[PDB]
């Protein structure tokens, strides 16, 4: 049944202090290998 | 940073004794040429003036700043050391 009367974005009511970084940690297995500039840092 | 005082050639003379005046402590001198500074357009003009007046002289070649390669973009290099850590 099409219902245009209820707010469906209520998950964020339960987000906590590490939700964003926990998700970032979860996503780490999906990422392509990062490119390289050829040195550890500009100071090397 | 202004360069306007590096345009002309100067001729000056060797520094001689200055001593303290006993009464006041002022800087006394017996060198009449202590303040003499002449201005010349070119090195050749200065040398010619020194020769005709009988002064031995040293000529120092003009120092011109090296031409530099400046690039704002280098501050953000992908893989070079010129990348700056702060602005």
């Amino acid at each position: 049944p099409f219902d245009n009367t209820t707010y469906k974005n209520l998950q964020h009511h339960d987000y906590s202090t590490y939700t964003f970084l926990d998700l970032n940690l979860d996503l780490s297995k999906f990422r392509m290998p990062q490119p390289s500039s050829g040195r550890e840092s500009p100071r090397h | 940073s202004g360069v306007n005082n590096t345009k002309k050639w100067k001729m000056e003379f060797d520094t001689r004794e200055r001593w303290e005046n006993p009464l006041m402590g002022w800087a006394s001198t017996a060198d009449p040429l202590s303040n003499l500074v002449l201005t010349f357009s070119t090195k050749e003009d200065a040398v010619a003036f020194a020769e005709k007046n009988g002064w031995s002289y040293d000529v120092e070649e003009r120092k011109v700043p090296k031409p530099k390669s400046k690039s704002y973009g280098a501050n953000f290099s992908w893989n070079k050391r010129t990348r700056v850590s702060t602005k």
